[PDB]
């Protein structure tokens, strides 16, 4: 493990790799109480133990807390100059898209007030949509909140298009489908899981609550932590409960009648699962409060693998695109740790 | 010298255990709530050779809920267990509070004409006074250097007790009494402010909402004593404080601005503490001024004539 | 725990005997003291609920409900929850009021239902659905079965004393009824999002259903959040029946439960939010939900008990403090918030209010700001401000006295009456001489001379440099 | 050396034998 300190007065809230855009996949953003900081990951000589070190590049000041953070495919590099596009959520309950050239915010769009969410925003994600001619036609941001609303915010050539959709319960996560921006997934706090075609009722709703194996009772309150697609065509869906209970469904052949596989993490997962970018069957989950991280294999290859235990709480974490490195933001730092097995 | 010290050390430890055992035996024999049949049995096993600290704790001190002696036992045993220690502190505070309330009730019955329960010997200290007497007696016996005085955990608990039991101005007590107690006991000023900062940032109940007004008052009182100490130490040497203390007072002013605003829009009518908070703002600004002057150079020029 | 709780409950509930409560009420007494089971005559809807996989015959409404359940039972819990959430979102505005019904239903479908059910069961449902005269069946369900009656008081024997038994039996019965209602309502709404049912024709029903579902959810939530409190607010709702009720037959009981149902579907929300405030987590769903000027302030105080709170409050315009603030009605609100969190929120609000405002109030605000800043410039600002209560300032500067000295030096550098005098007095109250000199920049010279009346050389020297008679005297003294 | 064992003790509030 190598450890890289965040500035002394910087409290991290969120950590994400720029896996969404290959030109910028070595860019790391930390949303904190005064903005979003960008770091670069480089192969040093090091020892080929952790043959990867972190270089802090710069800090984008915003003046208020950043709670969720997503890079877009529009990110680019030039010589040098970084052209960034970031979706995030701020203390004023607004959802924003910030477009920068390095630390300087050259452009900013803000969706808030009554036109925005009418309660706390719980999650956000972003994807670039191109026309048939293949110019940038739209950038699309999806967000979910405690106002029982899902918001699709499309920024198009002739300007913004806003749409709201009602939910049976607070939205706790949302993510567009890989290799198919026409589809996306929305998570409700109550265990409902929506598959949605925004170009169009919405196509499908699964639910983890009634499926709990109950060989070991998952408890009275098993609030849904997370749902994410897996695979590079978005061939699968993985859902994780706060309790640690997880379930996986695949989407291809024949007729289907239950979720394909199911299990339970050793610990609660407040932050939910972070699926491996290269190995579908694998995902990571943290015991954020004691600072341990379990690695789970869906086809039970795993047998309780806990590669990571810190002596401190974990605020957030995410896989580097290479699949062997992990970046983890803790309350005062970010660690890059390399698991030798995944190399 | 090595052979002397090793014997003086063995005699010091055994004497510490023996005094605990003597305090136990005396208290158990005198306890009204102990049956006579058991007392004779206690006197047989404790009025002889010195017993291990395990036995004294399990078979006697824990069975009779003598939590003060439990804490002395955790000290003599170098007992590394913060959670049990704090559980014992919580039991000792609550036990003492209930005993003080009981004695004040018996008193009020005498001053009103009633009759006490049979076999009850007839202005006893308020509960927070008897509680802090218990903390002092332990502190002098263990010297504050013990692991039974983790100020980071014990000061918030005592402050919690004061709030959740109204040991404040309503009954005529000094609202800062928890801070006075630990300062006089000799807790260093920097450590107090350091803890109080953590109380204010994390907002753990009951230190929440508008009761953080009281947390700010404790910080004001602690920093004030710290300033007076630095000024005194400067005059002393004629014949540490960082910017974090200044930042802490700025945040404290923001908390007061937030509490006053919330107080002005409460359902049922505005809050009554408007001027009380305005006063605290002035005190906090005055302290930030003093601290800013010390930090800014006046601390390196304390031994110089003005 | 799950298992032991279930077993302990089961044990406790072992049956022992029958008691005919009242005239005709079937009561069973259990092995464990304080544990009884009442057996309650089902209403029509309850009979439908409890006999889906049975009723050979049944009315049209029953068959309709059975087919709806036939489809909805194939969906999973997570899906159903996400759908329920979305239906809440329509009321809360998280699904904007700007959208058409068709658009919200499309949102719901894509996000929740697409790919989440077997198309075969959809076909089964559509077919079965085509046999029914939907407007009529829905009419009978909404306006007869589910929406209860207007009462001209139909003798719910008023209890003179609190009756804990009838209290818990009533609350549990209400909970069963509303749970059943909830499941039905959700299944129907579901059918409204899946099929092209004229959003105008059924506009009334849809909005009634979304209104009813919502209320159902709320109640059920409160039920599992704090039963005692729910009972308390639900019985202090009815005035003449504040203490409770007595029922001696099944008709009186059913009628009372229905009565409470009416209360729920129709002054309640306010009484209950009030009693509550005087269940933290639920009221978030239900301040995002149940709130959608008054609702704004509620959202504020609830979200405070911090960014969201402050923002909402500012945009718009413990209990005792709140009452005081209401009586005053910005300054008061911020002061109260600051006091209550006394932290970041507090300090921020206080600072903002103080700024927006700029003898008692002024002094308090100033002191607070200064303290907060010294804990986290401010000094000089406040000073110049007040200058443009002198003893107060003397005390503030008393607290100030290294950081203070640095600030003073900064102010003097920037410059290069009352304030000056106060400062001189405080300084006069090595270090001392230096501070005095720095501030006065004659006073310096006087102080140095007085102190003098290595050290000698340094003083004489400093004096000579500052002056550049006195010099000659100093030189002569140093030479002597 | 201290070892807490709440399991098997002797009832301090009951006579012997």
């Amino acid at each position: 493990s190598n450890q890289y300190q965040l500035p002394l007065n910087v409290r991290p809230y969120t950590t994400t790799w720029c896996s969404q855009s290959p030109s910028c996949s070595n860019l790391l953003a930390i949303g904190h109480d005064t903005g979003i900081t960008i770091y670069c990951a480089s192969e040093e000589q090091t020892p080929g133990s952790t043959g990867l070190t972190l270089q802090e590049l710069f800090t984008i000041q915003t003046g208020l807390p950043t709670l969720h953070l997503s890079f877009s495919s529009s990110c680019s590099y030039s010589e040098p100059v970084y052209s960034l596009f970031l979706a995030c959520v701020c203390q004023d309950n607004t959802v924003r898209l910030i477009i920068t050239k390095n630390e300087t915010i050259i452009t900013q769009h803000v969706l808030g007030g009554k036109s925005g969410h009418h309660n706390f925003v719980n999650d956000i994600d972003i994807a670039d949509v191109y026309s048939a001619d293949n110019r940038l036609a739209e950038q699309v941001i999806a967000s979910v909140g405690d106002d029982c609303t899902l918001i699709i915010w499309r920024l198009t050539d002739e300007g913004p298009i806003l749409a709201g959709y009602p939910l049976s319960s607070p939205g706790i996560s949302v993510q567009f489908r890989p290799s198919n921006p026409n589809q996306l997934i929305v998570g409700e706090r109550n265990g409902n899981i929506r598959i949605f075609d925004w170009t169009l009722p919405w196509l499908l709703t699964l639910n983890t609550l009634p499926l709990v194996n109950t060989c070991h009772s998952s408890g009275i309150a098993s609030s849904l932590a997370n749902v994410r697609w897996i695979g590079s065509d978005g061939s699968g869906i993985l859902a994780m409960c706060k309790s640690g209970a997880w379930l996986r469904w695949n989407l291809f052949g024949p007729k289907n009648l239950l979720p394909n596989v199911q299990g339970i993490s050793l610990f609660p997962s407040l932050l939910g699962a972070c699926p491996h970018p290269r190995y579908m069957d694998y995902f990571a989950t943290a015991h954020s409060q004691h600072g341990l991280i379990q690695l789970i294999n869906t086809y039970e290859k795993d047998s309780n693998s806990i590669p990571i235990q810190l002596g401190m709480p974990i605020v957030d974490f995410c896989w580097h695109q290479d699949g062997s490195h992990l970046a983890i933001a803790t309350e005062g730092s970010v660690l890059l740790t390399r698991l030798m097995g995944f190399t | 010298r090595q052979q002397q010290q090793q014997l003086n050390h063995e005699a010091s430890e055994l004497l510490e255990i023996a005094h605990i055992q003597d305090d136990l035996l005396e208290r158990l024999v005198a306890d009204p709530r102990i049956p006579e049949e058991r007392k004779a049995e206690i006197e047989e096993f404790l009025d002889g050779p010195i017993r291990t600290l395990t036995d004294l704790f399990n078979d006697y001190a824990d069975q009779a809920n003598y939590y003060d002696l439990c804490l002395l036992i955790f000290h003599a045993a170098d007992f590394h267990n913060p959670r049990t220690i704090m559980d014992t502190w919580n039991n000792l505070i609550n036990q003492s509070h209930f005993e003080a309330e009981q004695r004040r009730e018996y008193w009020e019955i005498v001053q009103a004409g009633g009759d006490l329960p049979a076999g009850v010997i007839a202005e006893p200290p308020l509960p927070y006074v008897y509680v802090s007497q218990q903390i002092q007696l332990i502190a002098h016996r263990t010297s504050l250097d013990s692991l039974i005085f983790p100020v980071n955990s014990l000061l918030p608990v005592v402050c919690a007790y004061a709030i959740n039991n109204g040991q404040d101005a309503s009954i005529g007590a000094d609202p800062c009494w928890p801070i006075q107690l630990f300062l006089n006991l000799g807790v260093p000023h920097a450590l107090m402010v350091q803890v109080l900062e953590n109380v204010l940032d994390t907002q753990e109940a009951p230190f929440t909402g508008r009761r953080r007004k009281l947390v700010v008052q404790w910080i004001a009182m602690a920093v004030d004593m710290w300033v007076r100490e630095v000024e005194r130490r400067g005059a002393m040497a004629a014949a540490v404080m960082g910017s974090w203390v200044s930042e802490l007072l700025g945040r404290a002013d923001q908390v007061l601005t937030q509490i006053a605003g919330t107080g002005a829009t409460l359902r049922g009518g505005a809050a009554s503490d408007a001027e009380e908070i305005a006063s605290l703002r002035r005190t906090v600004k005055g302290l930030k001024r003093s601290v800013d002057m010390l930090l800014g150079g006046e601390m390196a020029r304390m031994s110089f004539f003005r | 725990l799950e298992t032991i709780l279930r077993d302990v409950k089961t044990a406790f509930n072992e049956a022992s005997s029958i008691t005919l409560y009242g005239d005709e009420i079937i009561l069973v007494n259990c092995f464990q003291p304080y544990n009884h089971s009442l057996y309650k005559l089902n209403t029509t809807v309850e009979n439908w609920f409890y006999n889906m996989h049975s009723e050979t015959d049944g009315s049209e409404l029953f068959k309709y409900l059975r087919t709806l359940n036939g489809f909805a039972s194939t969906l999973s819990n997570d899906v159903l929850r996400s759908i329920s959430k979305k239906f809440l979102d329509i009321i809360t505005g998280e699904l904007p009021d700007s959208m058409t019904t068709v658009e919200k239903f499309t949102d719901i479908f894509k996000n929740c239902l697409e790919n989440q059910f077997e198309i075969t069961n959809l076909k089964i449902l559509f077919d079965e659905l085509n046999s029914f005269d939907i407007p009529v069946v829905l009419n009978d369900l909404i306006n007869n079965q589910m929406k209860p009656g207007i009462f001209w008081k139909k003798d719910f024997i008023s209890a003179i004393k609190f009756d804990g038994f009838t209290s818990i039996i009533s609350l549990e019965s209400l909970h069963q009824l509303l749970s059943i209602h909830y499941r039905i309502t959700l299944q129907v709404l579901l059918t409204f999002v899946l099929f092209d049912l004229d959003t105008e024709i059924f506009g009334q029903h849809i909005s009634t259903l979304l209104d009813l579902h919502y209320k159902q959810f709320l109640l059920l939530n409160l039920y599992r959040q704090d039963k005692c409190l729910l009972a308390e607010v639900l019985l202090k709702d009815s005035s003449e029946f504040s203490f409770g009720v007595k029922f001696f037959n099944y008709g009186q009981l059913i009628a009372y439960i229905d009565s409470l149902n009416s209360n729920v579907y129709n002054t309640e929300n306010s009484f209950f939010m009030t009693f509550f405030r005087s269940s933290h987590k639920n009221i978030r769903f239900f301040l995002e939900n149940v709130e959608c000027e008054v609702q704004e302030f509620m959202f504020a105080m609830t979200l405070f008990s911090f960014d969201q709170s402050y923002e909402i409050f500012q945009l718009h315009d413990i209990w005792k403090d709140l009452l005081c603030t209401f009586t005053v009605p910005h300054s008061a609100f911020y002061y109260q918030l600051s006091l209550l969190f006394d932290q970041e929120f507090a300090l921020k609000c206080i600072s903002k209010s103080a700024e927006y405002s700029l003898q008692d109030f002024k002094e308090k605000q100033h002191i607070h700001y200064l303290n907060l800043l010294i804990h986290f410039e401010v000094l000089d600002v406040l000073r110049l401000g007040h200058e443009c209560r002198t003893n107060f300032l003397q005390l503030l500067l008393q607290e100030d006295i290294d950081f203070f000295s640095t600030l003073l030096r900064l102010c003097n550098a920037h410059s290069d009456k009352i304030v000056d005098s106060i400062l001189s007095q405080n300084l006069r109250s090595c270090f001392k001489k230096l501070y005095c000199f720095r501030m006065l920049n004659a006073a310096a010279e006087v102080l140095y001379q007085y102190i003098l009346m290595i050290r000698k050389r340094k003083c004489y020297l400093m004096v000579i440099n500052v002056l550049s008679v006195t010099l000659t005297d100093l030189r002569d003294e140093l030479r002597g | 050396k201290l070892v807490i064992n709440k399991d098997m003790r002797t009832d301090l509030f009951s006579p012997p034998n």
